[PDB]
């Protein structure tokens, strides 16, 4: 009873809208996955914390090096 | 029929307004209605019209009506109650007229009581 506008039809995202046993096999699959891509983020924010202050580090030294371009211009 | 003997026909457009306005007439007198709205006397005012069309000795009357199902519902009281009186159902489909196919019959989904050997 769908192939008409009077016959009911469904919504998009509705089987986390029951609460059935579909809904909770759902929402805790969702937690089994983005709890351990949570500790492979969580620990790589050692290195690039790190890295962010080398590529200012980077920039630095770039800087520096117009500097003495200069510096040795004046002389 | 009568006065000629012939075979008749007779169309109507529908028969489900037929059924709605007898609930009108019926609701401003005042009677208290049946099932999912409609009037009580249902069944007898469907039955005093569809009993006139019968095959006499002199002649007949066949009949064609339209029906209309409502809310997608076959047992919606009142295509239950028109049911009870058909004789074969026709069916028209949109999907066999985009084949290219005159008239658009169903023939997998139209019925007819008298099939019987």
């Amino acid at each position: 009873s769908s192939d008409t506008p009077e016959g009911v039809r469904s919504g998009a995202g509705a089987v986390r809208d029951a609460g059935g046993a579909f809904g909770k096999k759902e929402q805790a699959d969702e937690e089994r996955y983005f709890r351990a891509r949570a500790r492979e983020q969580l620990a790589a924010l050692k290195k690039h914390h790190e890295n962010e202050i080398s590529h200012h580090v980077k920039e630095i030294e770039r800087l520096q090096k117009e500097i003495e371009r200069h510096k040795q211009s004046i002389k | 029929r009568d006065q000629e003997g012939q075979d008749v026909l007779l169309f109507i457009d529908n028969i489900f307004r037929f059924t709605q306005a007898g609930s009108e007439v019926s609701a401003l007198l005042g009677r208290i209605p049946s099932a999912v709205g409609y009037q009580p006397t249902l069944a007898t005012d469907m039955g005093t019209m569809q009993e006139r069309i019968t095959t006499t000795k002199k002649g007949s009357i066949t009949s064609v009506q339209a029906i209309y199902v409502p809310a997608d519902d076959l047992t919606d009281p009142a295509p239950a109650t028109t049911f009870a009186h058909l004789d074969a159902t026709t069916v028209l489909s949109r999907a066999i007229a985009e084949l290219g196919i005159y008239p658009a019959v169903d023939p997998l989904d139209s019925t007819s009581r008298i099939m019987d050997p």
